[PDB]
RNA sequence: GGGGGACCCUGAGUACCGUCGGUUGGAUAUCCGGCGGGAAGCUGGGAGGCAUCGGCUCCCAACCCUAAAUACGUCCCGAG
RNA sequence: GCGAGGCGCAGGCAGCCGUCGAACCGGGGAUUCCCGAAUGGGACCUCCCGCGGCUUAUGCCGCACUCCGGGGUUUAUCCCCGGAGGGGGAACGCGGGGAAUUGAAACAUCUUAGUACCCGCAGGAAAAGAAAGCAAAAGCGAUGCCGUGAGUAGGGGCGACCGAAAACGGCAGAGGGCAAACUGAACCCCGGGCCGACGAGGUUCGGGGGAUGUGGGGUUGUAGGGCCCCCGUAUGAGACC
């Protein structure tokens, strides 16, 4: 099928016609919006996997977030030398988590769904974001989706269930290594990240 | 202007007998439409013809079936209009590819439009 | 008729009014104007107003000193309410 | 006055009375300020709690007639 | 084992099926029917139990 | 002082009411167990809150 | 409902490697994140406390949901 | 429902309500000023000023921002229909940011501490949850909680101190759906109609989606599933609305 044949393109852009693509794409979009929505996923076959359906209530966001760790503000109060560190920290939440909170603030009646990484130059990341409308009834009628109606289903990217959430809280390892990671972070004081 | 994906130009009155021919083909004969059931024909090798969209975003929908034809000896053709294509093709929603497999009553048309396009480059 | 009006003033000051310019004394609610308050009295009463002033008193109450015209007689309406 | 004397009488009935009732009120309430022979201080209360009998059996044919028309 | 629907409200208020065996919401009664007689049928000798494991936990507790 | 907001002034006339004395029949009705009340104000002492 | 196949499918900037910061009992062998690289994909792939080779054992990630056993007491019965 | 009194804390004067069943109690209704997420626009004062339809007029109904699914055109995000988010909640929950006094008899790795506190996000619970796991004479078989393993393995100016899991015994027990192989509009939602019972279900019309794939199937490890071939079965037996 063709979403083999997207796959096996996208899988190295460098390696084939993505790449002149990638290139020409990002040049349009570093003069674009941080968030903006689009009409058609690019890539379909990851959009598929992650749940992307063509019926009312689906979203497709992209988001550009820009690359590197992060900046700790300058402390004020005294400090011990273990402490003051400022420059070389990163964030705990992947660009990715990040990316969809972003999105998630910019449409406050949807849910994030899922998300994929679509591009990157030497200063920015690009992510797509697949949202859902919990109150369209297509989206209410449809069993493989109808789970994210419920009420405690909110704000789920923001508390850390969604594919990024999972990865970041580390519910991807099982057995040893993982003992202080369930069921919560929290639950395990907080030390197991 | 034109995507990447397209390997030469087709004239109006070429597109115009290619869409013909998918209507005949539609008609009286057997056609596939959709991206996903053109790969599938042309991989079983069945379909006797392609025809494309040029308006195809984004162009990873489309941008293997030129590679794929030439490497299984398949003619492919353009036409401009996607919703046009879909039209003919006899569904309510625009398509973005065809294939003919059996040429039906529009076997001289379609053999016309493969020879012009080997002219122009195969 | 009507929730403008709550009840007349039945003062001494009020009285003196009565009696001298013609004039009704009321407390009314406070969300009343002044075109509300004459209709109000015109509707009520069959007379004809010829002037409204209103002021807020320090208790929070709107009192309104309705004049009226020299057609019609403030004493009657007095009477008519117990005034006196 | 009784909530089924009230239903009994109509719409038109029933606003004319509240009239008549919130005038009363307004003089009785005069009369108190005024004077000092207070023979039945109960007269505001019961005017009160008939208007808002009156008031609300009003709003309750209301509602009724809407619900059978349509 | 019974498979009686359970009744839940979503956000709007509206009304699901829940099915007690493994939780999932529908809100057709069609699909749920569906569901209960294809997921967990194989409890009344209709199919068999999915996975290795879930087999041969089945056959021990049998 | 000379110009008031109203409901500045509303609330001024709420306080001014509030201020006075517990009435006799209710110390009688009480038996002389309720006397005074705590928002009993005098105005060059005790001052409102606004 | 069962048997056979030689055909097709099974999640990618992902697993994983190097380095830096945080975190951890995790100690050359915890987990998360940044930067620079980066596959196989069923004739396949992963784990078994330094790395690699062979044997053996156990599994199929990179998509999703899940009641009961639990935590709390604004509040309500009951008791000391 | 109770059955002769009642009009709060609150023992007074006067009067009134109740046997056409009050007071009181449980359920359902009506009214419910102003500000307040406060929302048509403003707040040095919880008060003011606005724009359109209906209405004779009284007087009602609409107009915030950020979006979702539609329509119109003027293409202006300008107008119309439908629908969301906003704020709160004592403690509990989830996801991030993150100190010092203090201890080490000073102090920098460390400890205090992933603590105080900060930002964001839910519910009556939340999170976790069904193995690329745990263990090797045997083997077990989702998650969560307790006892214990245990101050042990192990970390540590190896200083002060920090510090688990597996196994075992218990509580409670439950497991399912996608992406793809294949099929190709057989599909979903809104409004109306008809048959059915007013429901379930069946059928039909218009609109919006859908070939960039609606629906059918399929969910797994010395393997599972599609497709092909052969044998038989379904007559019967479930389950659910
Ligand atoms: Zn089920």
């Amino acid at each position: 099928g063709m979403y083999k044949y997207i796959r096996e393109a996208w899988k190295s852009p460098k390696k084939s016609y993505v790449g002149e693509l990638l290139k020409q794409r990002m040049i349009k979009w570093r003069r674009e919006p941080v968030v903006v929505r689009i009409e058609r996923p690019t890539r379909l076959d990851r959009a598929r996997a992650l749940g992307y359906q063509a019926k009312q209530g689906y979203v497709i966001v992209r988001v550009r977030v820009r690359k590197g760790g992060r900046k700790r503000p300058r402390w004020k109060g005294g400090r011990k030398p273990s402490k003051m560190g400022q420059v070389k920290y990163s964030p705990k939440k992947s660009l990715q988590w990040i990316a969809e909170e972003k999105a998630a603030r910019k449409f406050p009646n949807l849910e994030v769904l899922n998300s994929y990484w679509v591009g990157e130059d030497g200063m920015y990341k690009w992510f797509e974001v697949i949202m859902v409308d919990p109150h369209h009834p297509v989206i209410k009628s449809d069993p493989k989706i109808a789970w994210i109606a419920l009420k405690h289903h909110k704000g789920r990217v923001f508390r850390g269930l969604t594919s990024a959430g999972k990865k970041g809280r580390g519910l991807r390892n099982k057995g040893k290594g993982a003992e202080k990671v369930r069921p919560s972070i929290r639950a395990n004081e907080g030390k197991g990240k | 202007a034109k995507p990447s994906y397209v390997k030469f130009e087709v004239p109006k009155e070429l597109a115009e007998k290619a869409l013909q021919a998918v209507e005949i083909a539609r008609d009286t004969g057997k056609i596939r439409k959709g991206t996903n059931e053109t790969t599938k024909a042309v991989e079983r090798g069945q379909a006797k013809l392609v025809i494309i969209a040029e308006d195809v975003d984004p162009e990873e929908i489309v941008a293997h079936l030129p590679p794929l034809c030439e490497e299984k000896e398949i003619p492919y053709i353009y036409v401009p209009s996607k919703k046009e294509l879909g039209a003919a093709a006899g569904i309510e929603v625009a398509a973005a590819s065809v294939a003919i497999i059996e040429p039906g009553k529009a076997r001289d048309l379609v053999e016309e439009i493969a020879m012009k396009v080997k002219e122009l480059m195969k | 008729p009507y929730k403008v009006i709550i009840r007349p003033v039945v003062t001494e000051k009020a009285i003196s009014l009565i009696e001298k310019e013609n004039k009704l004394t009321f407390i009314v609610d406070r969300r009343a104007t002044k075109q509300d308050i004459k209709r109000a009295v015109e509707e009520i009463f069959n007379v004809k107003v010829e002037k409204v002033n209103t002021l807020i008193t320090p208790r929070g109450e709107k009192k309104a000193y309705v004049k009226l015209k020299p057609e019609y007689s403030a004493s009657e309406v007095a009477a008519r309410l117990g005034l006196f | 006055m009784k909530p089924s004397e009230i239903r009994e009488m109509s719409i038109e009935e029933i606003d004319a009375k509240i009239r008549e009732l919130r005038l009363q009120l307004a003089k009785e309430r005069g009369l108190l300020t005024m004077g000092t022979s207070l023979e039945n201080p109960m007269v505001i209360r019961n005017l009160r709690r008939d208007i808002a009998r009156l008031l609300t059996i009003k709003k309750e044919k209301l509602r009724e007639r809407e619900k059978g028309k349509v | 084992v019974k498979l009686k629907a359970i009744i839940v409200k979503d956000r709007d208020g509206e009304e699901f099926l829940r099915c007690p065996r493994c939780g999932m919401v529908f809100k057709r009664r069609k699909d749920y029917t569906k569901h209960v007689n294809k997921a967990h049928g194989w409890l009344f000798g209709r199919g068999k139990p999915k996975g290795k494991r879930l087999q041969k936990k089945y056959l021990k507790a049998s | 002082a000379r110009n008031k907001p109203l409901a500045k002034k509303l609330r001024l006339a709420k306080a001014l009411k509030q201020n006075r004395r517990v009435p006799v029949w209710v110390i009688v009705k009480t038996n002389r167990r309720v006397l005074t009340h705590p928002k009993r104000r005098y105005w060059r002492r005790t001052k409102l809150k606004e």
